[PDB]
């Protein structure tokens, strides 16, 4: 149960002039905070998303983020025309921070950042460095960015103690709803695939971890197809199993779902 | 403008201490730099503060700064004739080249020299090449001693001017007037010491 | 230039006549300036909720816009998607059986 | 010791000319940068460049094109000249790090006309017999006058040498018409050296003055010789 803390920023740059950075925060598979563009302060999305800092703290951390915003579009602006016209617009920068905890104190914290989609840069120790596919003209910006003394000492301390100070408190601040547990319901349809798809819906159900498999009495079918987690809007999990089969051996058939919510009460749907 | 200064300008008279202020908005607030600027000439650091609550020291010119506060002053003791001079504030918002520089528009120091013996004299000096042409050469008064223009336009007489015979430890005023007219009647308008000495 | 996939599905078992969400989720996309529409028998419906964007592991980019409905037998429901990636918008019909 | 050289160091220019500030660089710092200092103002940044064939705007471009061609040279060019930029120019480079390494500076005055253009006369004037007896100090006394415009350097040599100590120059020029609105200028500088010095007849002093005015380029009808960038100087020799 060892839950990773996100901080996601997204920056797009169109030309010269024109730019926008958003970011959410993420505390496992639930959003803490948002920040959009348009917005100067950072919006908390859950009643604990303060944690145990302080209204003080809070602010010291706040203004912090915003000067860095506003210091970021500048910078990677400044840092276009330094290697003008190697790099051009339009360009798109991902940063993903934050730090993943584990019992007994323990944690490791990161930052790593992407360009144009791709992991280029990380934070590591005490400098930026470029990583294993990085083009070599980074090594100016990286440069550059490793003179500022002041950016280094800042991030440290945000990496090595903000972060985990920050993130062992929302998780008790946040227990109930990290902890809570919501129950799926089921519902069975088909269609044709080249021959009938069978399939099992298996929607509002928390935490992530699920179990769903098409059964002829006790019978596992191996030809149970698992699709992805997909979302829903009130933060509850959305899967579907799919089973192929042959017309009129639809009969027998029954899909199972296990969650830790339903507690043994196994859901049980007959064709 | 980010970075204001205070005071605009002084006067001070030699060996007295002074404070500079200087106030500014930059944001962030990576570095503080304090130039000097001789007349005509360039600008020659001084010291650099980078800390929240920084102090720095170089010879006779100490700072500080707040970072809170936004404030920095530079400290300048025992005043010299040579610190006549404007003194700069520069504020870097980047602690690389991406920063942009903030500069306040300078402080006027002007550092009034203690002559030590004063001598009051009014001189003829003569062109090395055509004898007749001359100057009148007072020289070798005290601070105190202002020295205004002429009542004849075509007679011409310059501010009052301090040179320092460095080897000797020895600084005297002067200033100089001509036309095209005698020594006696050149600094008439001039309020001049009583014993002004006059040669034959 | 990584192109979305698009998956539509309703957050409640589907009954006629009996009010329910419908989920539009747009997924591995870049770059992420993106259009979402949900149609209603081809016609933009109002007051559509977006989820914030947010991106995984691997850099991709997603987004769940959702917003309510009541489905019939008649009515379609649809997902539009307009991204620098396709050359033309990509529709994807709500099917209750899928 | 990141040394940053400018040329000219003073310059005099008419309205619609061509006028270019030059600044050389040995430090091999990607970064150069060009501020003018105008009072009641701090160093304002025009034109900035990050390598070799990069330019960059600064706060207060219009008016001016830059031109990096190497790593050493960052160019500011005036294609059109004006009166609103007589200014002091100051240049600058650095490497990654925040700090800047400003040259000497470079004054341009840019005049509505040369017609007034104009060098000094030079006159030294040797130190009175009475001052020597009474002082055991002798002061010679140079004057620049009937020059314009006011953009001249003053400088004491003995024995080829240029001597600091002992000297004072009036900080700005006098007008001998203030009347009249191109008034010619008058500028005054004295030396002071021990008696036994000036009795010296070893001892050889001048006082030189750098006028800045036209060049071999600018166009001159008058009739009178050509108001050229020169130097003028006055010399005497110690005598007992
Ligand atoms: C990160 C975990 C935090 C967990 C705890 C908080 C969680 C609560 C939710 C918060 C949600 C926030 C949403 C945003 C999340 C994404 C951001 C995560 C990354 C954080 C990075 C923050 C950087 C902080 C520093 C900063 O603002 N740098 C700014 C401003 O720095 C100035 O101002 C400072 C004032 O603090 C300081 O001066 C003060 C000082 C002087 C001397 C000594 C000590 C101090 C500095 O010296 C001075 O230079 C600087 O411009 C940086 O360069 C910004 C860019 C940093 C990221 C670059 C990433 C690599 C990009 C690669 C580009 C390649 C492409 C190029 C074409
Ligand atoms: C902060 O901690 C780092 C070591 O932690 C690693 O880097 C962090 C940014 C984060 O990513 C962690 O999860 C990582 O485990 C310290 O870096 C070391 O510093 C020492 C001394 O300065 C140096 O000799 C080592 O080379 C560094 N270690 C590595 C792996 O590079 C850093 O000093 C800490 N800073 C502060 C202010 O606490
Ligand atoms: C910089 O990029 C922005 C964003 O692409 C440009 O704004 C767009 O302009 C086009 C017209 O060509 C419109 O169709 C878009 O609706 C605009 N988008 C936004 C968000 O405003 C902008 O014109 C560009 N600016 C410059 C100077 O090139
Ligand atoms: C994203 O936010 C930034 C920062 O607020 C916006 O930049 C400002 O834009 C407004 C309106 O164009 C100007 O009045 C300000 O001068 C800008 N501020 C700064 C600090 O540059 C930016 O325009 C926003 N971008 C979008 C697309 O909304
Ligand atoms: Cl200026
Ligand atoms: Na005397
Ligand atoms: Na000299």
């Amino acid at each position: 149960k060892n839950y990773t803390f996100r901080c996601l920023q997204m920056s797009s740059f169109a030309n010269r002039s024109w730019s926008r950075t958003d970011s959410v925060v993420w505390l496992g598979d639930l959003q803490t905070h948002r920040w959009s563009n348009d917005s100067a302060t950072i919006s908390f999305t859950k009643p604990w998303s303060q944690g145990k800092l302080s209204n003080q703290q809070w602010e010291k951390l706040q203004h912090m983020f915003q000067v860095y915003r506003v210091s970021f579009t500048r910078d990677i602006q400044e840092l276009v025309k330094m290697m003008s016209p190697k790099e051009d617009y339009p360009i798109e920068i991902q940063l993903s921070a934050g730090c993943e905890m584990y019992p007994g104190n323990a944690s490791e914290s990161f930052l790593h950042v992407a360009f144009q989609g791709k992991y280029v840069v990380r934070f590591w120790g005490t400098s930026w460095q470029t990583v294993p596919g990085a083009p070599s003209w980074l090594d100016l910006p990286i440069k550059v960015l490793n003179a500022d003394q002041g950016t280094s000492a800042t991030v440290q301390m945000l990496l090595n103690d903000t972060c985990p100070l920050f993130v062992r408190g929302l998780l008790e601040a946040g227990k109930s709803d990290l902890e809570k547990q919501e129950k799926p319901v089921a519902w069975l349809s088909s269609v044709p695939s080249s021959h009938r798809q069978l399939v099992c819906h298996v929607s509002g159900f928390y935490p992530k971890p699920v179990w769903v498999m098409w059964m002829r009495g006790d019978q596992e079918q191996q030809g149970t197809h698992r699709g992805d987690f997909l979302p829903n809007a009130d933060e509850t999990w959305y899967l579907q199993a799919t089973l192929d089969v042959e017309a009129g051996e639809e009969a027998g058939l029954a899909c199972r779902v296990k969650h830790s919510s339903l507690g043994g009460q196994d859901i049980i749907l007959y064709w | 403008t980010q970075v204001e200064q205070s005071p605009q300008s002084l006067v001070v008279r030699q060996g007295e201490n002074c404070v500079l202020q200087c106030n500014y908005s930059v944001t962030p607030d990576n570095h503080l730099r304090w130039f000097k600027q001789d007349t005509g000439k360039g600008l020659v650091s001084l010291t650099v503060l980078v800390d929240q609550k920084d102090k720095t020291s170089n010879g006779r010119y100490s700072a500080t700064l707040d970072k809170d506060a936004k404030h920095s002053t530079l400290h300048i003791t025992a005043t010299l004739l040579d610190d006549t001079a404007t003194y700069i504030c520069v504020v870097g918002d980047r602690g690389s080249a991406l920063g942009r520089l903030h500069f306040g528009a300078g402080t006027q120091l002007i550092v009034i020299p203690d002559i030590q013996n004063p001598d009051p004299a009014v001189y003829q000096l003569r062109d090395s090449k055509s004898s007749d042409k001359s100057v009148c050469l007072f020289t070798d008064f005290d601070s105190q001693t202002n020295v205004s223009q002429s009542k004849d336009s075509d007679v011409y007489i310059t501010d009052k001017c301090v040179l320092d015979m460095r080897s000797m430890d020895f600084k005297s005023n002067s200033a100089v007037a001509w036309s095209n007219f005698a020594c006696a009647n050149a600094f008439n308008n001039s309020i001049i010491p009583e014993d002004t000495f006059f040669p034959s | 230039q990584k192109t979305p996939q698009i998956q539509v599905y309703s957050r409640h078992p589907p009954e006629n006549g009996k009010p329910n969400i419908l989920n539009c989720y747009v997924t591995q996309f870049h770059p992420p300036h993106i259009e979402i529409q949900m149609l209603k028998n081809g016609k933009k419906i109002p007051k559509v909720e977006m989820s914030d964007m947010s991106f995984s592991k691997d850099w991709s980019f997603y987004i769940l816009a959702h917003t309510e409905f009541t489905p019939t037998e008649t009515d379609t429901y649809a997902c539009r998607v307009k991204h620098a990636s396709m050359a033309e918008p990509k529709t994807v019909y709500w099917d209750r059986d899928m | 010791e990141a040394a940053v050289t400018q040329s000219p160091r003073n310059k005099v220019a008419v309205t619609g000319g061509k006028v270019t500030l030059s600044c050389n660089q040995t430090n091999n710092h990607n970064n150069m940068y060009w501020y003018r200092q105008d009072t009641g103002h701090g160093l304002r940044l025009i034109h900035y460049s990050y390598g070799a064939g990069s330019t960059e705007k600064g706060d207060i471009p219009d008016g001016y094109k830059a031109s990096r061609p190497s790593q050493e040279n960052f160019s500011l060019i005036l294609e059109l000249a004006t009166p609103s930029q007589t200014s002091v120019y100051f240049c600058a480079s650095g490497d990654e790090g925040y700090t800047q390494y400003f040259g000497p500076g470079t004054r341009l005055l840019v005049l509505e006309d040369l017609r007034n253009v104009t060098p000094p006369k030079v006159s030294l004037f040797e130190p009175s017999k009475a001052e020597i007896s009474h002082t055991q100090k002798a002061t010679l006394v140079c004057l620049a006058t009937g020059f314009y415009p006011d953009h001249v350097e003053l400088s004491w040599w003995v024995n080829g040498k240029e001597v600091h100590s002992g000297v004072c120059t009036d900080p700005q020029p006098l007008k001998e018409q203030p009347a009249l609105n191109d008034s010619r200028y008058s500028l005054s500088s004295r030396l002071r050296v021990s008696a036994t010095f000036w009795q010296n007849p070893r001892n050889h002093f001048r006082c030189q003055v750098q006028f800045y005015g036209l060049s071999e380029n600018d166009e001159w009808t008058q009739d009178r010789a050509k108001p050229v960038t020169q130097i003028v100087s006055a010399e005497a020799w110690g005598r007992a």
